[PDB]
RNA sequence: UUAAAUACGCGACGGGGAUUGUAAGUGGCAGAGUGGCCUUGCUGCCACGAUCCACUGAGAUCCCGCGUCGCACGGAUUCGU
RNA sequence: AUGAAUGAAUUAACGAGAUUCCCACUGUCCCUGUCUACUAUCCAGCGAAACCACAGCCAAGGGAACGGGCUUGGCGGAAUC
RNA sequence: AACCCGGGCGCGAGCCCGGGCGGAGCGGCCGUCGGUGCAGAUCUUGGUGGUAGUAGCAAAUAUUCAAAUGAGAACUUUGAAGGCCGAAGAGGAGAAAGGUUCCAUGUGAACGGCACUUGCACAUGGGUAAGCCGAUCCUAAGGGAAGGGGUAACCCCG
RNA sequence: AGACCGAUAGCGAACAAGUACCGCGAGGGAAAGAUGAAAAGGACUUUGAAAAGAGAGUCAAAGAGUGCUUGAAAUUGCCGG
C-alpha cells in the first residue's frame, strides 16, 4: 500500500506506515445500538482504504478483538490504528495501537526508527 | 427395544432398497432402445414407501 | 416390565435396572441415575 | 477442500468430549487430514495437535460468598427478603425442627431423673 | 448542491461554547462491629474499614477554530446541427 | 301479548356471560411529535401468480335509462421512478 | 406430399402455378364410403407471450478479523473475538414412524427457493455382531377356533 | 381379416404400462415412436470456471449430430422496408 514514492520527491518508498485514528462515531450512531459492533469493523475497512489509497486492505484479528471486546451493543468510540503500507500490489496491513492519551503528531517517526532498529 | 425388528416386513423394505439402485451401465449398449431412464427408482425425501 | 431402564443425571446414559450405578466414560459409582418413571403424556 | 468434519467426530469420541471443546491445530492441517483413523487421532491427541480447549469458568464464587453473605444475617428488613410468605419456609419446616428437639430433652431430663411420671404425662400433654 | 496544488481542502490533534456533571487515584473519619497486639502501668496499634467527606466546576463533545503530521501531482465517458 | 316443575318468586357464592355508575390511571382524545426495530429504497443473485377479446385523456350529451372508446366540445412532448 | 413466400383464376367454398425447403410418395374423372370441414362451448390437451427481471427469499438483530483449501470462497474448514440455546424457541437417551437417510471416497447435470470446494443432491464401496437388551412366555377390552341353527350363501350368535 | 385408426387418433397402454404417480384403503392413473444406405455415432489441434466453443474430419445431406425425417402456428432476438 503505497508509501509509494516512486520515483518522486521524498520519501524512498514502498511500505512505512502511518497511525490514523478511525472516529467510529459518526457511522456507528448510523447503526441499531445492538447491532453496532460489526458496523464498526466495516468502518475500519472502509477509512483505511481511503486514507491509504488501495483496495486491499488487511485489519488484524486485534482490531477485531478490540472492537468487539465491550460486546456487541458497545464500540470503542475510536481505535488508533497502524496501519502499514507496501508492495507494488499496494496493500494494506493494519492492527491496533498503543497511547497514554495525547495527541496526534509524529506516528510516522516511531515507524521509522523501528525499521532502523531491525537489523543485522 | 429394536428398531421395529419384524424379520418379515424388514426383509422385504431391504429387498425394495437393493431393487432400487442403478441401472448396470451395460444394458444401454447391447440395446434394443430407450433414454434408459430406468425410473421405479425412489427416494428419501419424495412420494412415499408402499409395501 | 415396571422397572424400565435408569438413566444417569450427569452424563445422561441408560443403564440398566441391575446396574447399580452409571458407566458412559467415568460415570463409575456417580449412582446419579433416576428410572424411568414408568410410562406418559 | 479439506474435510475435517470426520475427525471432528472422531476427535470428540476419543476426549470423550463436546465438538466445541475440541480444537485442531492449523499447522498440522495436512496430517490431521491424513487422519482417516482413531489410531491417528490419537496419536495427534498423545502427540498434542488435537486438544480439549478449558473454557471459561464458574459461579459459585459470587453464590458461595453470597451463603457467607447469609451466615451472619443481612437483607431481613422486608424488602431484599423475599420469597412469599411462609414458602420460604412453612413453619412446618420450625415445627419439624421443634417437635423434635422438645420430645428429644424430654427425654434427657427424665433419664438423667428431674421430674415424676405424672408431671412428665401433663408437660408432654402441654 | 458543494470543494478540489489558481486550496484555511480533507483526516487525525486539540482551543471555544455550548454539551453532560463530579472521575481514576489519593487521603480522613461522622459511622458498623469484631479480634488480636504494644506497654510497668498508663496508652496506643494492627486487622477485615458497610455508608460519607476531602484533593475536583473532573472525564466525555451530531457544533465552531488557528499550530503541527499525513494525503491532496488524477483520469473514465460522451456528442449537435 | 306476565305467572307458577311449559315452574313462579327469591336469593349468598361462582363467571374470558349482558347493561350501568364511581375512584385510580392513562396518547383513546385536545393533536400530534421524536425516537428504535424490520420492512421500504438502491445493489448482486434467485426468481414466481392472479389476470389479459380490446387501443386506453377530460367535460358534457346520447345510448338497453351507470361510456377508457359514439357524438360535440376541450386537453395532451414520449419514456421512466 | 408437406411447409414458407409470392404469381394467376374463380363473387366464392376453393382451384392452380413459380421460387425455396423437403426427400418419398402423389393425383384427376366417374361411381361410392363417411370417426368429413370450427374462433367460441367458465370447451380439452399441449405449447407460448405480457404480467416481470416484478412479489417472496425481512424481526432470535449473529456474526467479524485473520488463515486453510480450491479454476472459483459472505455462507466448506481452522483460530481468535462475540453471542445465542436452559424442561431444552438449538443439551442427553428413546417409542412410533421413516427405510439406509449412517461411514468413506469421488463428483456437481439436477436440489438446497442463492452462492457451494459443502451436503441428508449424485455415484461407488462399506457398517448393524446377545445365554444374561429387547423380541420370546403369559394373560387383560376382546379376534375368537368348537355343536346347534337363522341364513342358499356371505355371514352371525353361542 | 378390414371403404377401421394411424401417435391429442386407436385400447388406459405402439415404448420400461396398469409402468411413473395419488389415496389410510376400497380404488385412481398419465406422458411417453422415427439419425443414417452404412456408425461411418465427430480423430488431431487451439481454447475454456464449467460446458461448451473454434478449426477440421464422415456422409448425397449434419439447419441428418443423438426426444437427431419433415419442422407450421404462438413466440423471441437480430435485422430490412
Amino acid at each position: 500500500m503505497s508509501e509509494k514514492k516512486r520515483g518522486a520527491g521524498t520519501r524512498k518508498d514502498e511500505v512505512v506506515t502511518r497511525e490514523y485514528t478511525i472516529n467510529l462515531h459518526k457511522r456507528l450512531h448510523g447503526c441499531t445500538f445492538k447491532k453496532k459492533a460489526p458496523n464498526a469493523i466495516k468502518e475500519i475497512r472502509k477509512f483505511a482504504q481511503k486514507a491509504m489509497g488501495t483496495t486491499d486492505i488487511r485489519i488484524d484479528v486485534k482490531l477485531n478483538k478490540a472492537i468487539w471486546t465491550n460486546g456487541i451493543r458497545s464500540v470503542p468510540r475510536r481505535v488508533r490504528v497502524r496501519i502499514s503500507r507496501k508492495r507494488n500490489d499496494e496493500e494494506d496491513a493494519k492492527e491496533e495501537l498503543y497511547s497514554l492519551v495525547t495527541v496526534a503528531e509524529i506516528p510516522a517517526e516511531g515507524l521509522k526508527g523501528l525499521g532502523t532498529k531491525v537489523v543485522e | 427395544m429394536p428398531s421395529h425388528k419384524t424379520f418379515r416386513i424388514k426383509q422385504k423394505l431391504a429387498k425394495k432398497q437393493r431393487q432400487n439402485r442403478p441401472i448396470p451401465y451395460w444394458i444401454r449398449m447391447r440395446t434394443d432402445n430407450t433414454i434408459r431412464y430406468n425410473a421405479k427408482r425412489r427416494h428419501w425425501r419424495r412420494t412415499k414407501l408402499g409395501f | 416390565y415396571n422397572q424400565d431402564k435408569m438413566i444417569c443425571r450427569k452424563c445422561y446414559a441408560r443403564l440398566h435396572p441391575r446396574a447399580v450405578n452409571c458407566r458412559k466414560k467415568k460415570c463409575g459409582h456417580s449412582n446419579q441415575l433416576r428410572p424411568k418413571k414408568k410410562i406418559k403424556n | 477442500m479439506v474435510s475435517l468434519k470426520l475427525q471432528k467426530r472422531l476427535a470428540s469420541s476419543v476426549l470423550k468430549c463436546g465438538k466445541g471443546k475440541v480444537w485442531l491445530d492449523p499447522n498440522e492441517v495436512n496430517e490431521i487430514s491424513m487422519a482417516n483413523s482413531r489410531q491417528n487421532i490419537r496419536k495427534l491427541v498423545k502427540d498434542g495437535f488435537i486438544i480439549r480447549k478449558p473454557q471459561k469458568i464458574h459461579s459459585r464464587s459470587r453464590a458461595r460468598r453470597a451463603h457467607e453473605a447469609k451466615q451472619k444475617g443481612r437483607h431481613s428488613g422486608y424488602g431484599k427478603r423475599r420469597g412469599t410468605r411462609e414458602a420460604r419456609l412453612p413453619t412446618k419446616i420450625l415445627w419439624m425442627r421443634r417437635m423434635r428437639v422438645l420430645r428429644r430433652l424430654l427425654r434427657k431430663y427424665r433419664e438423667a431423673k428431674k421430674i415424676d411420671k405424672h408431671m412428665y404425662h401433663d408437660m408432654y400433654l402441654k
